[PDB]
């Protein structure tokens, strides 16, 4: 099937991986998969990113990194899972059940297989894709929940005209290599070097730092009619050139800190 | 721990919004960036910490860090208050620095007492 | 306006009532009775029980296919006369007989292992009774059958017991106390003798016998009349579960079965098969079914020596007529396959079972396939299961940290600098040959192993965080491990 | 050309095994168990037999998989006669697996011609009157993972099932795969009388040229649909001969590191979802150079890369840490001791002699927390994450005393020791003089 690749500047092979994996046609898709990787990577900015690349595949949006425990997402995703349903097939008709009637993955699957059956109707088979991000993240997490998860495709009858997937992200993967004998597709991005970080900061917080106030404060306090894009741009490059210099020690391939300390030490 | 007190924030929050204005919806941080698809006004909180010093400090962590995720819809605003009682350096680095890094940004201080200034 | 602090809307209330029976009349002279009331002692139940019958019917047949031996194992099957087991029949049917006859409120207590076929002695006594009820000289009764197994809350038993003599559905709390009223504030002119059988009470009142202790309440009066009986495993259970007071007090009976012996055991068997045995049996050519008294007349048989010895190794353990059963029955069933391999007809004159073939299916029991699998695994659990052995053999601990297992490993490949095995094995388990590999402290799939041996059982894990100072242990023994470990040539000159 | 891609698919759902019910493929080294169990099956589906039995083998080794597939080669000439039950301990429980059991029972019935209504108990009991009380439909049971009812007291269900199997008249096949290998140890008295105990195994790769002729055989073709499909299955041939080819040399891999099959499937699958054309594909399987950048991305950030990549304060800190611990006991370790033996570091760095500079207490505050979430320092008497429900329900209630302590002064824990790190290092640092005790 033709996929836009995404032409990223450094994570181009798990652009590729992924883009192998995934296309519309759910036959050449797996099962399930996971794509892990550590904070700052911006696993989550590049799968939106591929997503944008690929406009016609949709998929859902859930964040356990504010629930607390496993029934929060049983009712997030009956909810969503009718939601995105009803809104992107407006002439179907339904009869739409309550989301928080879910208390349990049996009433999870049993509220889907109603689902499934007054979708009965539909021309072409069609699969859709689950976020789940920060799934190790969460407060109260034990070692007998991945599985469950893993297990949703099975009790799901095989005539479903609809179908879904699943996604998930960890950072430790302690927990990953805990539960690896079940052999799950998984692509991984590695942490970064200096010039990677420095790149991936100069063409992301180049515009939001170049577009702030304080450019045009201090070029109207100083009264100097002498500049240019140009020049901001270079002068803010070359200050980005030492805090890296300086705090690299301090931390080495992060972003999020620095980025803090940026908006602190910038004025 | 955590997610009791969030159940009580949450049940605070919706039986004072609830009688305003004259459905059960669970207790959770989806309810507060929902609650323009229930309500149809906007929110904003305030938050104050009553014994700020004798808390569990790990909790007190995982809290804020819960809550610090709701910050991406563009229609909320919130506000907290430590009612200090020793000084903010002797625990300020109680805590882990992670959750201070973000608290430098707005802050502000009052010197605070019966007494003040006679 | 208000808020319900948690819901619950899944919840399943059951319509059954409060009010006990003691306040539907209000005076004693105001109650009728009972024997003259077409919903009491259950004439209700017989539109239930066949109201399901039809819902799994059907017609289908296509090329039927029917062979010898399936006819033996129904004849061999479980579900149906025997003179092994009489003397306690005489007994306990005449000690039944007797207490009918006298209207007393009679006690008794049976066990024994499972397998000494009490329930099947129990239910053809109770059968016989029915066949005496049917004489129409004894005073009527009612039985009642009581699986708490089958039953969820053990508390339950009183509202099943007022829903089957009366068909009125209430909660434990109230059927019990409406019982007490209906036993001991009810006389005797119309009320009914009911016998009841309580099956396996080991789990059911696991908390604190008050259910039961109840029951033997309710067994001590002589207004009322009844007849319990029950059955379970251990025979301590009267006085350990009550005490010795009320267990004197009470002054019941006491018996339990034992293992049959291997002579009643196949006088049984062959009594359940004596339709069938050594019959002879009209053939057809091509589907071989089997047509009792193109077409052969061949004769059927069984080894009878086969008997004897499968019947005498298990007498003399437990005496498990369901062990020699399915014992019998599997011998009939690899028989039955290899004569039909011999032929390989499909899927769309002499027969008989040997000696060997019985033995083969009675034997397959103990052989136990764990050490064919442990002998059938890879190099490197056996490698770490004798490491294992190793430090056992230098500190005499019984337990073994991971850091020191992992020690006494490295050691163990690094002293073996020159067996070939180890050599040949070297280099493709840290970096895998090739350059563009960074070493790894451990090896490869020693946590997949390790997952393995530990959802296989004979490793155990204490509950740690620390990857090095966790505690482990094996399962099974050091003798099986060497009867694993010698024989792999390499590990055995090492 | 398109009819390649369709290729490509068509021989991604051979390796995922998503055929029709008949090219769906099974190799000789399993023939013998796939025949078996086909007749196992077949005995109760038309035979109206009783037979009970229980599968044993480990994770990723195709025994559900062989139950759909036999299956699946009956239903397209058994449209009516038996009805399909997956179950799983982890998803169900000793409750709702009843509730589940009936909506399935109700929901199934409806598609060839109540029971969900009703509380815990009276569902038992309608389930348990239909079940115990012209031709009869076979059921059959598809337990997954029975260990979960493999519990220590009740486990009621399971007697229930068994002298169902006994007693009833209609067939009552059950299956149960785990990964437990002696599964009868479990059982008390009452399991193993009614259970006919009889368990069947699985079969192991016993030598190269079986785990060769089982990739010869997902990788031939048995259609004609593309130019190149008999190209396909001579270069396959052709090149799967060859003991010196690295695919043969990546069989032996799997021989004698894992012995399983499914994540070998895993490790191919990539190769064809990235190969673009037929000459990229042809060099691709040649050389197999990419399985290279394949396996070294794919533990690339276990142990290793991680401790590759970082500044030279935490491995001064480290190296600080680990000599303490040698020269300790139990190898204990605090922040400030740590702190103390890496300015002695630095003080005899200065002394034997492009300066140097030392970074003061708050500097290590920020990265001590870095290293501890790296997963190289723990807590002396740590406990990490609780396996079930109640043990992480009672971590939240009690608290820790590392937890109420200051930052400073909890006792640590360590995880490599000096002499490892000092093999594992590049030695030409100039921190190497500084890595033996
Ligand atoms: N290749 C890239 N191109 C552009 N931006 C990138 C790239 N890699 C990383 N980033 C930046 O990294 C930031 C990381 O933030 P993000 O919210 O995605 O967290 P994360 O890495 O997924 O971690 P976590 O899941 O733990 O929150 C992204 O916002 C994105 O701006
Ligand atoms: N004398 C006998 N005559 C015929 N069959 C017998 C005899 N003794 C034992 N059996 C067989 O042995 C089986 C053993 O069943 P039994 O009545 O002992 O079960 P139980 O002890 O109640 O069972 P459980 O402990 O599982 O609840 C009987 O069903 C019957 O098939
Ligand atoms: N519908 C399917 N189509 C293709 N392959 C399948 C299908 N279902 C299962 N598989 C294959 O089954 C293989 C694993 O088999 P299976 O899940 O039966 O293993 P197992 O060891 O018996 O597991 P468990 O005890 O967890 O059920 C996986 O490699 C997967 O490729
Ligand atoms: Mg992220
Ligand atoms: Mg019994
Ligand atoms: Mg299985």
């Amino acid at each position: 099937m033709n996929v836009t690749t995404p032409e990223v500047a450094f994570r181009e092979y798990q652009t590729n991986c992924l883009a192998s994996y995934i296309s519309a046609d759910p036959d050449i898709t797996p099962s399930n998969l996971i794509l892990q990787g550590y904070s700052g990577t911006g696993k989550t900015y590049t799968l939106k990113k591929y997503f944008n690349a690929n406009p016609n595949l949709h998929a859902v949006w859930l964040e356990p990194v504010e629930l607390v425990s496993w029934k929060p997402l049983l009712q997030a995703i009956a909810r969503t899972v009718q939601y995105k349903l009803k809104t992107l097939y407006p002439n179907i008709p339904t009869t739409d059940y309550d989301p928080l009637q879910v208390e349990e993955p049996f009433l999870l699957v049993k509220t889907l297989h109603n689902i499934f059956v007054q979708y009965e109707s539909l021309q072409e088979k069609t699969c859709l894709f689950l976020i789940l991000d920060g799934f190790d993240s969460l407060q109260d997490l034990d070692a007998a929940l991945f599985n469950k998860y893993i297990k949703l495709n099975e009790l799901l009858p095989k005539d479903s005209k609809i179908n879904i997937k699943f996604i998930y992200t960890m950072l430790e993967t302690s927990f990953l290599q805990r539960y690896s004998t079940h052999c799950i597709p998984t692509v991984m991005f590695p942490r970064y070097n200096v010039d990677e970080v420095s790149t991936i900061l100069v063409m992301s917080r180049c515009g939001e730092l170049m577009e702030d106030s304080c450019l045009r404060k201090r070029i109207i306090e100083e009264q100097i009619t002498d500049c240019t894009d140009d020049q901001f741009q270079n002068v803010a490059a070359n200050f980005i050139h030492l805090i890296v210099q300086a705090f690299h020690s301090y931390t080495g391939n992060d972003i999020f800190a620095l980025n803090d300390l940026i908006d602190f030490k910038w004025p | 721990n955590v997610r009791m007190m969030l159940r009580r924030s949450m049940y605070k929050l919706y039986s004072a919004a609830d009688a305003e204005e004259h459905n059960d919806v669970s207790y959770d941080l989806s309810l507060v960036e929902n609650f323009k698809r229930l309500f149809g006004k906007d929110l904003a909180m305030v938050f104050n910490f009553k014994d700020v010093d004798s808390i569990n400090f790990n909790t007190l962590d995982n809290f804020i860090i819960l809550l610090k995720s709701a910050f991406k819809y563009d229609h909320v605003k919130i506000s907290l208050i430590f009612n200090i009682n020793t000084n903010l350096s002797n625990i300020e680095k109680n805590l882990r620095q992670s959750t201070i890094r973000l608290l430098k940004r707005n802050y502000h201080k009052l010197d605070v007492s019966s007494n003040k200034g006679f | 306006p208000v808020i319900r602090k948690f819901t619950k809307k899944n919840v399943a209330r059951a319509k059954k009532k409060y009010t006990p029976f003691s306040k539907r009349f209000k005076s004693i002279a105001a109650i009728p009775d009972l024997t003259s009331l077409p919903e009491f002692y259950g004439n209700s139940s017989e539109l239930m029980a066949s109201r399901f019958e039809n819902k799994l019917k059907t017609t289908q047949k296509h090329q039927i296919v029917e062979t010898i031996f399936s006819k033996v194992k129904k004849q061999l099957n479980s579900s149906y006369y025997l003179p092994a087991r009489e003397n306690e029949f005489a007994s306990i049917y005449l000690s039944a007989y007797s207490a009918i006859e006298s209207d007393s409120a009679t006690t008794i207590y049976v066990a024994g292992t499972p397998g000494v076929g009490k329930t099947l002695t129990v239910r053809e006594v109770v059968k016989e009774l029915l066949s005496s009820s049917a004489q129409r000289e004894i005073p009527d009764f009612l039985y009642v059958e009581i699986n708490g197994l089958k039953m969820v809350k053990p508390t339950d038993c009183y509202e099943t017991l007022w829903n089957k003599v009366s068909g009125e559905r209430l909660t434990w709390a109230a059927s019990m106390e409406s019982l007490e009223f209906y036993f001991k504030r009810v006389p005797k002119n119309k009320k009914k003798t009911i016998v009841v059988l309580l099956d396996e009470l080991d789990a059911m009142v696991t908390k604190s016998q008050d259910i039961m202790y109840n029951f033997f309440n309710w067994t001590t009066y002589e207004n009322a009349k009844l007849i319990v009986i029950a059955v379970a495993n251990t025979m301590d259970l009267p006085e350990r579960q009550l005490g010795n007071k009320i267990t004197s007090r009470i002054g019941f009976t006491r018996i339990m079965f034992t293992g049959y012996t291997h002579e009643e055991l196949k006088n049984i068997i062959d009594l359940r098969l004596k339709g069938l045995n050594d019959s002879f049996f009209y053939v057809d050519t091509k589907t071989g079914n089997a047509i009792l008294i193109d077409v052969r007349k061949v004769r059927l048989r069984m080894s009878a020596d086969a008997i004897e010895i499968a019947s005498r190794k298990v007498a003399s353990v437990s005496g498990d007529a369901r062990r020699a059963l399915k014992v019998c029955k599997r011998a009939a069933e690899i028989a039955e396959k290899h004569y039909m391999a011999k032929h390989g007809y499909g899927y769309d004159g002499v027969q008989t079972v040997h000696i060997t073939h019985v033995m083969k299916a009675l034997n397959e029991t103990l052989n136990s396939h764990v050490i064919t699998f442990m002998t059938r695994l890879s190099f490197t659990a056996k490698l770490f299961i004798y490491a294992l052995l190793n430090l056992m053999k230098k500190n005499g601990s019984q337990e073994q940290e991971l850091g020191d297992i992992v020690d006494e490993i490295k050691l163990l490949i690094e002293v073996n600098g020159s067996n070939k095995f180890v050599m040949e094995i070297a280099k493709t388990l840290f970096q895998q040959g090739s350059d563009n590999i960074s070493e790894q402290l451990r090896i490869i799939s020693w946590d997949f192993v390790l997952n393995q041996l530990l959802d296989a059982g004979i490793l155990f894990k204490q509950t740690m965080k620390n990857d090095r100072i966790c505690c482990v242990k094996l399962n099974i023994s050091v003798e099986e491990a060497k009867r694993a470990m010698n024989e792999d040539e390499t590990l055995r000159n090492l | 050309d398109p009819g390649f891609g369709s290729l490509q698919r068509r021989l991604l759902q051979q390796l995922y095994g998503t055929l029709p019910t008949d090219e769906k493929i099974i190799f000789t080294y399993l023939q013998d168990c796939q025949q078996e169990i086909d007749r196992i099956i077949k005995q109760s589906i038309i035979q109206k037999e009783s037979h009970s039995v229980i599968l044993v083998g480990p994770r990723q080794s195709y025994k559900t998989y062989l139950l759909d597939y036999e299956l699946s080669l009956l239903q397209q000439s058994y449209k009516e006669q038996f009805i399909t039950i997956r179950l799983n301990g982890f998803i169900h429980s000793e409750q709702t697996a009843i509730n589940g059991i009936a909506t399935q029972l109700e929901q199934q019935l409806q598609k060839i011609h109540t029971i969900s209504s009703g509380s815990l108990t009276e569902v038992f009991e309608k389930i348990l009157l239909l079940l115990d009380s012209i031709t009869k439909i076979t059921v059959v049971f598809i337990f997954d993972e029975i260990d979960t009812f493999a519990g220590p007291v009740r486990q009621t269900l399971l007697y229930n099932l068994f002298d169902m199997v006994e007693h009833s008249r209609v067939p009552v096949c059950i299956f149960g795969c785990t990964t437990k290998l002696n599964i009868l140890e479990y059982l008390e008295k009452r399991v193993k009388s009614r259970f006919s105990q009889r368990v069947i195994y699985m079969p192991q790769i016993q030598n190269l040229d079986d785990m060769v002729d089982a990739v010869r055989n997902l990788l031939t073709v048995r259609s004609e649909i593309s130019p190149w499909v008999s190209q396909w299955n001579e270069t396959l041939e052709k090149e799967l001969s060859d003991p010196r080819s690295n695919l043969n040399r990546h069989i032996r891999m799997n021989f004698e590191t894992f012995r399983s099959l499914p994540t070998l499937k895993n490790s191919i699958i990539p190769l064809v979802a990235t190969s673009k054309n037929f000459g990229s594909l042809c060099t691709a399987i040649k050389s197999c150079s990419f399985l290279d950048i394949y396996n070294k991305n794919q533990l690339s950030n276990n142990l290793t890369g991680r401790l590759q990549s970082l500044s030279d304060l935490e491995l001064a800190i480290l190296i600080s840490a680990a000599r303490v611990a040698l020269r300790a006991k139990d190898g204990s370790f605090n922040f400030n001791l740590a702190y103390a033996e890496y300015e002695k570091m630095i003080k005899a760095i200065n002394s034997r002699i492009n300066t140097i500079k030392l970074w003061l207490k708050k500097d290590v505050k920020n990265v001590w927390e870095n290293l501890v979430q790296l997963d190289f320092f723990t807590e002396k008497s740590a406990v990490g994450l609780r396996d079930n429900a109640t043990a992480a329900f009672y971590a939240s209630n009690y608290q820790f005393q590392g937890t109420m302590i200051p930052f400073d002064l909890r006792s640590y824990q360590m995880q490599i020791i000096l002499q490892e790190l000092r093999r594992i290092i590049p030695k030409s640092n100039m921190y190497y003089s500084w890595t033996q005790l």
